[PDB]
């Protein structure tokens, strides 16, 4: 996933 | 090189390095592949758009994790  | 078969990807991005979402393909917008992985053969009409990391972005890749797709992918890297 990708986030932050 | 960048085949990972019978795992998932999980390969971290850099700061600058492209990545996909696809609309249809992606339980949610978190779900990326990196490019090794992804394969236009998999979203033929589909919607899907290229980001780029950046210091305030971070994750993996998500090819090969099924919890992340609502449809089966082809890793492009398994393509000979
Ligand atoms: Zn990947
Ligand atoms: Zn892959
Ligand atoms: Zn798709």
């Amino acid at each position: 996933r990708l986030g932050e | 090189v960048h085949k990972h078969t019978g795992r998932n990807c999980g390969r971290k991005f850099k700061i600058g390095e492209p990545l996909y979402r696809c609309h249809e393909c992606g339980c949610d917008d978190t779900c990326v592949l990196c490019i090794h992985c992804f394969n236009p053969k998999d979203h033929v009409n589909h919607h899907v758009c290229t980001d780029i990391c950046t210091e305030f972005t971070s994750g993996i890749c998500d090819c090969g994790d099924e919890e992340a797709w609502n449809s089966p992918l082809h890793c492009k890297a398994e393509e000979q």
